[PDB]
């Protein structure tokens, strides 16, 4: 039979009937390239830290979405306040700087 | 000079430090644990083994009757079987056909094998912790002594007095009650003396292997002798000790966490890598040399020529230096990023020397304390090629050990970009508020 | 028949109960503890005793010099005193006037008294609890045996199987460290082996009284011999054991709570009146007689003729009765209001009998069971005349035991009147509130 055991950096001890116990440890030799493109970087950390990488990426996406939504809302709200004083004044000058930064 | 520190509770991994005495050159200190033994206090509760059924000769009363009596024998059984008409080689033993009586007796006693093949039931309480420590300092060769890890009892190891603090963790693999059989220890909650059940572990219990008061709980029932046969038949539940041997399962020796090794003389758990161990060692005054009497190193330049964050000493570095007096110089790395293989180097007036180190970091950065001086070494380490190794890691991994420069770059960009985008929104909101204010005023 | 109950952890006070087996007349059961022993598990840490200073003959080197060498002796001291010119009975020992040296040597040993006059330092861990139980039931005389107070190990006492539950309180008078000297036990956090200070309890520490490795920590210092005298003077800190024996203080034997009595063989605390003890006794089926085979008692009338709530059996009562099949009948009071002195009485076809009881209640009201029947006894009890007695109380005092009928009457008047005042005020408020409502409508 073929038996596969998971070995971590802590080590694994196995004893085969009447043989002395043997101890082995796993090195951090996972696949990937942490110095390459995002594809290779994520692959390396996923193989080395499966759960932490998944949690990390999900947390980053949540922070990005919350930050982008908040900033887009803040800018949309700001733009309305900037242009509303002129939208209600059909003959207003509408300064060129405001026309470029707000309109 | 007393040097105090905290070393990890690891066997075979040496603790290295530089003993820095004001006004004297640093003395390299290396403390290594050879073994660590947790020796609990044990009280033998009783001894269990396979029972023997002793059956004295039956009493055959011809043309009459007899009566059984009570005796102190363990699990003693006595029954009077009337109407027996036994026959032997010489013919009918009794004259009467149905008026004869046979009395059978039987009792349980320890078997001969119980002298050797028996299980000891022990109650385990917190005991003591001892260790074998190998120490070398300065030019003194390796010396070792057996010490008590109490944090108070000092030990003299090569003119140095060592005090080892108690283990940071009170963890022990032994449960409150254990059963020792042969070389194996079982965390088995054995029944108390006098409550063992027939066909179970405690069916037979004895306070000692020589005790005269034996407890035996087997459903020993005397059967009626067969027609015309003089014998003492009986039924009894198979021994619960032999049944236990088949179902005893995995011993503590094979399931104890932290790689503990179990020994029986005395009962103890060895090399349990749990927590850390405080240490306090007094280095003799004669071991220190005045600073003015040792070499002075300057213009240290450290170049990492090759690095792999393998469990072995996969890193190689070259340090260029200039030194006066061209003497010997201790080498050390106080940062946990890398563990240095060499303890000291021989220095010339000028040149370079190489040292080996083991590091878990993909981009190691550590301070190398060249005697009385220091040099910062930085480099890039490649991943190890061997998937499985038969030796423990010589280094310590940290939370950020695996974070590469590219990983930090992306983290900084994501954190900085989102933060900058938030600030842009807040600033624009505040600026427009001022624009509206000026509209009214 | 198994009878289960809970008895207080009291020594010398018998527990009485009626074993009521359906279909059989009650069997009186009385269980009394003769002694209770808490026997902890102890590990000898080291033995301390008065030290002896051994001083070998000094080496007097005339016209020359000698050198001291280290030796494996406890607190070994060696010093060479140059410039000596000793004199003996036969004149000047050395020829040279100052080119002579005397080498003084001294070391610490266990004194001869240490075999008998020494203190044993022990580590104390939870051990076992045992008791001597005295039991009588029905017509069976008092029988006793040693039992284990663990709730598991059964004991055979006079054909009855007794299981004594564990003490409800795990309290023990011994701390984790105790010192045993002579017959006295001291709760003393003695220093760890190898840590005893000079002139203190642990100045001299030995793992056992016959060991060949002795720890000695005394300021043993060799002084220069007086001019012209061959002798080995020395100064040393006076024995910390002799000091300790002066300042031992009060032993545990004199400060243990709950009246514990400390014994040493084995170390134990006896008769500690802590908590209660669950019990279970299986009474033989032969001890029970069918209801129809025992006397029937009726028309019971109990009159208290005298009563004082003294610690002794201060109460006396007379019970009139009518019966049939004159014979013995057990007497018992199931409630804690009164403890009956007599266990059984002889009943005729008619008459009366008397019994004595102990009660703490000023107005005792308790049920008396006369085998298959029961009667209620009521009366008044006078205060006891003796201020101090040399025996423990047989009864138990309850919260309401001291409240007299007069005190209850005042409490009833207080609460009834106080409540009526508020009740009347609230009713008057409600009545006026309704009238005001009807005024508007
Ligand atoms: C073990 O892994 C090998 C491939 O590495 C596979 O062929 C085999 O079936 C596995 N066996 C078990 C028990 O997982
Ligand atoms: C101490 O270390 C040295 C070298 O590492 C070794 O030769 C010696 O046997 C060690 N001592 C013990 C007790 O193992
Ligand atoms: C048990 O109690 C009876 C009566 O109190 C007494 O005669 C007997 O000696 C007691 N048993 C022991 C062991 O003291």
């Amino acid at each position: 039979t073929t038996v596969n055991f998971t070995v971590t950096g802590e080590g694994l001890e196995y004893t085969w009937g009447n043989h002395p116990p043997k101890r082995v440890w796993a090195q951090e030799s996972g696949e990937g390239n942490p110095h390459g493109w995002p594809h290779e970087v994520v692959v390396y950390y996923y193989n080395r830290y499966p759960l932490t990488t998944i949690i990390g990426l999900c947390t980053c996406v949540a922070i990005i979405m919350v930050s982008c939504v908040t900033s887009v809302w803040l800018l949309c709200r700001t733009r309305n306040l900037c242009i509303t004083p002129y939208k209600l004044a059909p003959n207003a000058q509408v300064p060129i700087l405001l026309a470029l930064l707000c309109c | 000079y007393e040097h105090t520190a905290v070393m990890p509770n690891k066997v075979g991994i040496p603790y290295k430090a530089l003993v820095e005495r004001p006004g004297y050159a640093p003395v390299h200190l290396q403390i290594q644990l050879v073994n660590t033994r947790i020796i609990p206090s044990t009280n033998l509760e009783y001894i269990t083994c396979k029972y023997k059924t002793k059956v004295p000769s039956p009493v055959v009363k011809c043309c009459g009757a007899t009566q059984c009596t009570s005796k102190p024998h363990p699990d003693y059984q006595c029954q009077v079987f009337s109407g027996v008409y036994p026959f032997m080689y010489g013919g009918a033993y009794c004259f009467c056909d149905t008026e004869n009586t046979q009395m059978s007796e039987a009792y349980v006693e320890r078997s001969e094998e119980c002298s050797i093949d028996h299980a000891k039931a022990y109650k385990v309480h917190t005991g003591t912790v001892q260790a074998m420590v190998n120490i070398t300092y300065g030019s003194v060769s390796w010396r070792s002594a057996d010490v008590y890890v109490n944090g108070e009892t000092p030990a003299k190891i090569g003119d140095a007095k060592l005090i080892i603090g108690p283990l940071s963790s009170a963890w022990s693999p032994f449960d409150n009650k254990v059963v020792v059989y042969g070389h194996e220890v079982y965390n088995y909650d054995f029944p108390e003396y006098g409550t063992g059940k027939a066909g179970s572990f405690g069916d037979l219990q004895s306070r000692t292997s020589t005790s005269n008061d034996l407890y035996a709980n087997t459903n020993l029932k005397l059967q009626r002798p067969q027609a015309g046969i003089v014998h003492t038949p009986f039924t009894q539940v198979p021994s619960g000790f032999e049944r236990w041997k088949k179902d005893k399962g995995a011993p503590l020796n094979d399931v104890a966490p932290f790689g503990c090794s179990i020994a029986l003389e005395p009962l103890r758990a060895e090399n349990c890598a749990v927590g850390s161990i405080p240490i306090s060692i007094d280095i003799p005054d004669a071991a220190f040399t005045r600073i003015s009497e040792t070499p002075t190193v300057s213009d240290l330049e450290c170049k990492i020529t090759e690095c792999t964050y393998a469990f072995d000493f996969g890193g190689i570095a070259t340090v260029a230096y200039k030194s006066s007096k061209a003497g010997n110089c201790p080498i050390h790395s106080p940062s946990g990023v890398a563990v240095i293989k060499e303890n000291d180097v021989t220095l010339a007036e000028s040149g370079s020397f190489t040292f080996h180190f083991s590091t878990a970091n993909i981009h190691p950065a550590f301070k190398l304390q060249v005697c009385t001086s220091a040099v910062t070494c930085k480099g890039d380490c490649k991943p190890p090629k061997d998937h499985i190794v038969d030796y423990a890691a010589q280094h310590t991994e940290s939370f950020t050990s695996a974070i590469s420069a590219t990983a930090w770059s992306w983290i900084k960009v994501l954190v900085g970009g989102t933060s900058a985008f938030i600030v842009l929104g807040l600033i624009a909101t505040a600026v427009v508020a001022l624009v509206l204010f000026f509209h009214r005023h």
